[PDB]
């Protein structure tokens, strides 16, 4: 029913560091009783006391070092546990937690804010929060420079807490948010936090700290704090300040409170190639950064010279919800539950109309089964960026988009029960994009084109209809510009006030308009060449799309842009390849509408702009040199 | 818009017109334009801003509200995806990986629109946050890559040029946070007379005329640096 | 090539059967290495006394007609900074900033291989009327 | 598989000589080479690696080569049945038809291309099973062990990728699991290489991150002696980066002087090693060759974690040096560099004429073919800068920040150069020599926008140094593991800098 707090004293810089700590154990003395520790010759790290364990009434969980530096002062830490009657708890030998350094009480006893990420590991705080039983919130540290929650976080009484932001990623920001409320949070500048203010004492209403700016200790001061300032550089020089150098063993008790953790845990198995592609790997990064743990289980190995590979992984998250985000993200590199753990779907009523319950599960490109009724059912009409909709009388399952939605449909909630199944020398490319498209064309395959006016402007018009007249254009996705430039060169032998708001733009679109589209413009000899003619000779479906640029749109552009939606999804349907030579907006509307299996061929002559997510080949060129280029190879199988 | 039996004019007879750059230098240019920004906001004069997705993936989204929330913007124009990525910052504290984005539209879908989702409590800060509070008009033009969309969106886009040209009307200053897209159609848009201010970290600066500037920074960075130049001439 | 003691020598034993150097000393082109801070090893020919180098490129610039300038940007502006006006300069690369040289100088933003090819294919069209 | 080459020989008695196929077109041998009677080959070259091209041209005389045109290839000309005096195929070009006449095939054209469809041709449809008899493998099998967190890390993706583009070929062990963390789990890995070259080249690259051998396979390092002044022996190994030794009287040596790009030197009674350059290289020195014995081992934010770097370096840690360019003029950077060479910042300058004229124009003549001739002309006058600093001329910038504070600079010449200023080496061997002098014993270098001259300064840097590139191209942006880039305004990044540092030591 006091204060008590562990000190260690430290038996041309050295000199200083001895007055300080003398400094620093009188402004304690003051506040609390000071316990002391007899230090060990080898063990000089061992007057940052907080980071022997963390103490809470009688039990304290002696710490277990990430680094062997400090493991040596691991007994003597203990010894002085056991010599004053507390009941010492040690982690698996395999299980790091540096104590009070990463451990810290909210001051009015609720809960223990713990930190996880550098030294102290995600998977001990359930160890602490039963063998302390008190609850654990999870933070996760993100600059090296605060390894230690008690540098950038410091609980203070009153409810308050100065800690600093930017030591934490955004899920623990969101917690911290969460439990604290704004008018209690002391935020702390940048210079500040290098100097280690969060590593400050606070018994009631005092603080004890470093020198830190006034400007920080008035912010203090006008929530009631007295702050009192001691010289610690010296062991700043060590990453340690006031609060590293104490450890509080009289912390306060709320019976009412009991272990709890947030976190879970899950085994997932992941077979095949493993150890080549490195999906393993991309697995376990991916697991860290979405805030998470693992510890690979079993590796397997097939056949040892290039056969695949199985693996067990235990992923641990401290959030439900963090666990369904890690999950998604893994199931997209198959990532199915151990056989024996295998559950199904679980599916909610749509009470809204064109909209989904909160908890539902975003679909991705991949294919997918999702297991209805105890049995896999292939998921239909693929897309990414929807929601699953199924169906029990029958076994369906199927893509539809949000706005689709229709009340009282059964959508995929959760995670459980889903499995997924400038440059140059471009004329490798050209010639293996040929290749591909001769055999795309040859057999029964659907070839998409979605073009943009930039096709028209580096002279490629030509080109592109050839490509349609030869079979290799199934469909046609553009907008209302390389509609009116493809049109405007072929009449007046010039796109862009130029060779191929100027008003030619104006002139061909008015007569476009007086004809009620290009089709018929087409019939009355006003059209007779170009990549439209071609597709409305050709009979090659196309949609233009509608852009908030459009000038005085052509009564082909399609201003309601859901049915334009609509109409691409249709156009797109049965794919084999996706030549898409455009701005990236349009290009990525139609990735956004197909799936996985497609091929993708992106052109563009921005090379930062060529990012599709090989499956997907991109090229950085001009896109005429590249349709010339195109149309030569695959005259080259012809010729 | 041409009715039967107009009579319009034709030929050329009878018609007249009575009319990446060093941070040094684009501190200079974001010095100028801050100065005519405070001019024209001390007088009754219009500020409309256009803006991209590319303003909250730099970090502009603080300083584009705190511009809207000192009286700086008068209009909004924009897309689905700003709005999003701007309340997805909002909520969460990040942005843009795809996951999130459906979520976000879901929930203002579920709240029906920005604006009963502000009062509901859902959204507290963000740019559509101060409009909606400030009572700024805003609108925002569909494009095929929309997911959802969001409520507020118009999908229709003869209707969505129409509320553009509405919002155009009394400009004096035309904030664009280069979309090329959307630059490009509201300076189709806008007559003479109106500064052009078109920022964008790409050599995309093709602004035809001075009648305006071009930056070439980082739009965010441009932002920063306008924010802290316009907080001078308020102390 | 240190070993044959030059590039002519390592031409004329065999060890260099093709190739732009392999042709400039076979139909006895001068050519002039200026040498460079970032050399990992100098070629027996690379000049490192650079006032030499710079002589001998002022030497070889003489009488000059036109310059092609394939990708060297440091060495464009100082070849440039050598040649008078009434030469005509190409200039040719991707950056396209480094194209800016200033109609008696013509710069060509594209790949400087690409320039190559098509300028021998034209040529070829131009001087292979047989 | 090129596993499975070995045994061939072994079953068929018979020597199995090894071409790599790179071209996903032609996946198999008989659609892109075609052995003809005659000594003649009809082959498509660009079908196959360099290494693989370099054998088949060591092994066929130019006289017997039939390169085929892409077209021909691309219509599977090499899928042709061949008997002794007869060659069927597809329909192929005319020309190619006459070069075949020309040796003593007749050409005999047969329709195939409903097969075409589907990836064969007329030699596909055949199997020849009279062939004549009239054991040798070129492969070469090792299998090495890698002491690291392969998993935690891409360490054999990476090592695995290095080998098969080197035209190898591999095979992972058991792989040996850890309890924890603290326990590495690793694994050996069998690599093959057609050539003994090849395999030495692989594992050149391999050694580099650990790959040691097995304990019981090797401890000794071969050495070859210099006959030929400033030249090397033509198996020399190269150097890297990284921090070597080398096993020599079985006992393990580290050696001095790291650079990369350069050969090993050692000496027995005096039992170290060094790296020495070509140039440098002196007659009798014994040079390490092959590869026996040796043996390896955000918009702000980045600001914040550099200048904390700086601040940590800086109380005594280690010397700091910073190369500059004229870009750190032109975006309004000359004082903010200043301020770092005043406040100890800045332990040596690495730069060129240029800056320093750009400088010094910026300090007397202001302005926020040129003036430069007029004040480089004036520098002229004087007979150099620091002369010129001592004269009331030059008082301000940062040649005159570093003059006064007496902080050591080179300026190395280039081509470009306007008539140059006294300081400016203009000998570039002397220029490089200075160079490697003042990079001695650094810990951090601040490469301020200079591509090629950052790169040439880096190369001269052992490995153990962390590096902070800045450019507003990721073109300057080389790495390594100890060293990150920024993508800013030099003149910006110098400014956040300076601020960051400020108030902080």
């Amino acid at each position: 029913d006091d204060i008590r707090i562990l000190m260690c004293p430290p038996d041309s810089s050295q000199e200083r560091a001895v007055e300080q700590w003398k400094k620093l154990h009188q402004t304690i003395k003051e506040c609390a009783i000071v316990d002391l520790v007899k230090p060990a010759k080898g063990w000089p790290d061992m007057v940052f006391t907080a980071n022997a364990g963390l103490v809470l009434g009688e039990n304290v969980v002696l710490s277990r070092f990430y680094h062997k530096e400090r493991q040596g002062e691991e007994p003597y830490f203990k010894a002085w546990f056991e010599e004053n009657g507390f009941t010492v708890y040690e982690l698996p030998q395999d299980l790091p937690f540096e104590g009070a350094g990463d451990a810290l009480f909210d001051r009015e006893g609720r809960w223990l804010w713990a930190g996880y990420g550098f030294r102290s590991e995600l998977d001990s705080h359930p160890y602490i929060a039963k063998w302390l039983d008190t609850e654990v919130v999870s933070l996760r540290l993100i600059d090296e420079r605060f390894y230690h929650l008690d540098t950038c976080f410091c609980p203070l009484s009153g409810g308050y807490l100065l800690y600093y932001p930017p030591a934490f990623d955004a899920y623990s920001n969101r917690v911290i948010e969460m439990r604290i409320p704004p008018e209690k949070r002391i935020i702390v500048e940048e210079l500040d936090a290098v100097n280690f203010a969060c590593n400050a004492v606070n018994v009631n209403d005092i603080i004890i700290m470093n020198l830190v700016s006034r400007t920080l200790k008035e912010k203090l001061a006008e929530a009631g704090f007295k702050v009192r300032e001691t010289p610690l550089t010296e062991f700043l020089k060590a990453g340690g300040a006031a609060k590293c150098l104490t450890l509080r063993v009289t912390e306060p008790i709320l019976p009412d409170v009991h272990a709890t953790v947030s976190i879970e845990s899950r085994v997932i198995r992941m077979e095949g190639h493993l150890l080549d592609a490195g999906i393993l790997n991309q697995a376990l990064d991916l697991v860290v950064e979405n805030s998470g743990s693992f510890r690979v289980l079993n590796f397997n190995l097939g056949v040892e010279r290039n056969s695949t590979s199985s693996a067990e992984v235990r992923v641990s998250a401290p959030s439900h919800q963090i666990m369904e985000e890690i999950m998604t993200e893994l199931i997209d590199l198959g990532a199915v539950p151990p056989p024996q753990e295998l559950c199904d779907i679980n599916t909610e009523t749509v009470t809204q109309g064109g909209v989904a319950p909160d908890d539902f599960y975003v679909s991705t490109i991949y294919p997918t089964e999702v297991r209805v009724n105890c049995e896999w059912v292939q998921v239909t009409g693929q897309r990414m960026d929807a929601a699953i909709v199924v169906t029990s009388n029958p076994p369906s399952a199927r893509c539809v988009l949000l706005r689709d939605l229709q009340v009282g449909d059964r959508v995929m909630v959760g995670v459980e029960g889903i499995r997924t199944i400038s440059e140059r020398r471009v004329e490798l490319l050209v010639e293996q994009i040929a290749w591909e498209m001769r055999q795309i064309r040859d057999q029964g395959g659907k070839i998409v084109v979605t073009a943009g006016p930039v096709v028209i402007h580096t002279g490629g018009a030509q080109h592109l209809s050839h490509l349609v007249r030869e079979g290799y254009v199934h469909a046609l996705l553009g907008g209302n510009a390389i509609a009116v430039h493809d049109i405007e060169q072929a009449t007046m032998g010039t796109s862009l006030g130029v060779d191929m708001g100027h008003r030619h733009h104006l002139k061909i679109i008015n007569s476009v308009r007086r004809y009620g589209g290009i089709r018929q413009a087409v019939e009355a000899g006003f059209i007779s060449k170009g990549v439209m003619y071609e597709c409305v000779k050709n009979n090659i479906p196309y949609c233009l799309a509608g852009s908030i640029r459009d000038d005085g749109p052509l009564p082909d552009t399609e201003m309601n842009l859901v049915r334009a939606q609509s109409r691409y999804s249709e156009l797109i349907q049965g794919a084999d390849m996706i030549l898409m030579l455009s701005s990236m907006l349009h290009s990525i509307g139609v990735g956004n509408m197909t799936p996985s299996g497609v091929k993708m061929v992106c052109v563009d002559i921005n090379p930062a702009v060529v990012t599709k997510l090989v499956e997907s080949v991109g090229v950085v060129t001009d896109v005429g040199l590249f349709l010339s280029l195109l149309v030569r190879q695959l005259q080259q199988l012809t010729r | 818009d041409l009715q039967v039996g107009d009579r319009v004019m034709v030929g050329v007879e009878g018609i007249r017109t009575i009319k990446v750059s060093s941070e040094r230098r684009v501190e200079l240019l974001v010095e100028q334009i801050a100065w005519e920004m405070r001019q024209i906001r001390d007088q009754g004069g219009k500020i409309v801003v256009t803006a991209g997705p590319v303003v909250i993936h730099t970090g502009g989204a603080q300083h584009l509200s705190h511009l809207v929330r000192e009286g700086y913007v008068h209009a909004l124009l924009g897309g689905n995806a700003i709005a999003v990525h701007d309340i997805e910052q909002a909520t969460m504290g990040t942005s843009l990986g795809h996951r999130h984005h459906l979520k976000i539209i879901n929930s203002v879908r579920r709240y029906g629109g920005i604006r009963q989702a502000v009062e509901a409590g859902f959204i507290s800060k963000g740019v559509m946050y101060e409009c909606v509070k400030n009572n700024i008009p805003y609108c925002l033009a569909g494009s095929i890559r929309d997911d959802g969309p969001l409520p507020d969106t118009e999908m229709n886009l003869v209707r969505a040029q129409s509320r553009y040209s509405e919002l155009i009307q009394g400009a004096d200053m035309i904030l664009m946070l280069s979309s090329m897209l959307h630059s490009i159609g509201v300076g189709n848009m806008t007559p003479s007379g109106v500064k052009m201010v078109c920022v964008d970290i790409n050599p995309a600066v093709v602004t035809k005329l001075s009648d305006s500037v071009g930056v070439v920074t980082d739009v965010g960075l441009f932002l920063s640096l306008l924010v802290r130049q316009l907080q001078q001439l308020t102390r | 090539v240190r070993r044959y003691g030059g590039i002519r020598q390592a031409v004329e034993a065999g060890f260099i059967s093709k190739g732009v150097m392999y042709e400039c000393v076979k139909n006895n082109i001068p050519y002039c290495l200026a040498g460079s801070i970032r050399d990992d090893g100098p070629l027996p020919d690379t000049e490192m006394n650079l006032v030499r180098a710079q002589s001998r490129y002022s030497e070889l610039i003489q009488g000059a007609d036109m310059i092609l300038m394939l990708s060297s940007m440091l060495h464009s502006i100082g070849v440039g900074n050598m040649t008078p006006s009434g030469v005509k300069m190409v200039c040719v690369d991707i950056n396209p900033a480094v194209v800016t040289k200033l109609v008696e100088s013509v710069g060509v933003v594209t790949d400087v291989g690409l320039f190559l090819s098509l300028l021998v294919r034209q040529l070829q069209q131009l001087t292979r009327p047989y | 598989e090129l596993d499975s080459h070995p045994y061939i020989a072994k079953w068929l008695d018979t020597e199995v000589v090894s071409l790599r196929l790179i071209d996903e077109r032609f996946y198999h041998l008989d659609t892109c080479f075609c052995p003809l009677s005659g000594g003649y080959l009809l082959y498509y070259p660009p079908a196959f690696d360099a290494y693989s091209n370099r054998v088949i041209e060591m092994r066929i005389p130019p006289e017997k080569r039939i390169i085929v045109e892409e077209l021909d290839a691309v219509n599977f000309a090499c899928n042709a049945v061949n008997v002794n005096d007869i060659i069927i195929m597809n329909l192929v070009s005319r020309t190619l038809k006459e070069k075949l006449a020309e040796a003593g095939f007749k050409v005999r054209e047969t329709p195939l291309t409903e097969f075409l469809k589907a990836g064969g041709a007329a030699k596909c449809l055949t199997l020849r099973v009279t062939e004549p008899i009239l054991a040798t493998v070129s492969i070469e099998s090792r299998v090495i062990r890698m002491e690291g967190h392969l998993l935690d890390a891409g360490i054999l993706n990476q090592a695995l990728d290095l080998v098969v583009e080197n035209s190898g070929s591999f095979r992972v062990l058991n792989f040996n699991l850890g309890v924890e963390r603290n326990s590495t789990s690793s694994a050996e890995v069998r690599v093959s290489a057609p050539s003994h070259q090849i395999m030495e080249e692989i594992m050149t690259e391999l050694i580099d991150l650990g790959a040691v051998p097995p304990p019981q396979e090797l401890c000794d390092i071969n050495t070859e002696t210099v006959t030929q002044g400033g030249v090397a022996p033509d198996d020399f190994y190269v150097s890297t980066i990284y921090p070597t030794e080398v096993r020599v009287n079985c006992e393990w040596v580290q050696v001095t002087g790291q650079r990369m790009d350069a050969a090993i030197v050692v000496t027995s009674n005096p039992p170290s090693a060094r790296c020495v350059l070509l140039r440098d290289l002196q007659v009798g020195d014994r040079v390490m060759v092959g590869v026996e014995g040796i043996r390896t081992i955000r918009v702000e934010l980045l600001v914040e974690q550099i200048a904390w770097e700086m601040r940590q370096i800086r109380d005594q840690g280690g010397k700091i040096v910073v190369t500059a360019g004229p870009v750190v003029i032109h975006t309004g950077g000359a004082q903010h560099l200043s301020h770092l060479v005043r406040e100890g910042y800045v332990h040596a300058l690495l730069g060129g004429n240029a800056i320093a004229v750009h400088d010094i124009e910026q300090a007397t003549m202001g302005t926020s073919h040129r003036h430069h001739l007029k004040i480089i002309n004036s520098v002229r006058r004087y007979g150099g800068i620091r002369q010129a600093v001592e004269a009331g001329f030059i008082s301000k910038g940062v040649m005159y920040e570093c003059v006064k504070n007496n902080i050591p600079y080179c300026l190395a010449g280039s081509i470009r150069d306007d008539g140059p200023l006294p300081d400016t080496e203009m000998n570039l061997v002397r220029a490089q020599s200075r160079y490697s002098e003042l990079i001695q014993g650094a810990d951090m270098i601040l490469m301020l926008s200079s591509m090629l001259h950052s790169i040439g300064v880096g190369n001269m840097t052992p490995s153990g140094v962390k590096m902070v590139c800045v450019d507003i191209n990721p073109a300057v942006v080389t790495g390594s593991v100890e060293s990150v880039g920024v993508v800013t305004d030099v003149g910006l990044f110098l400014s956040l800098l300076v601020r960051q540092l400020q108030q902080l030591t």
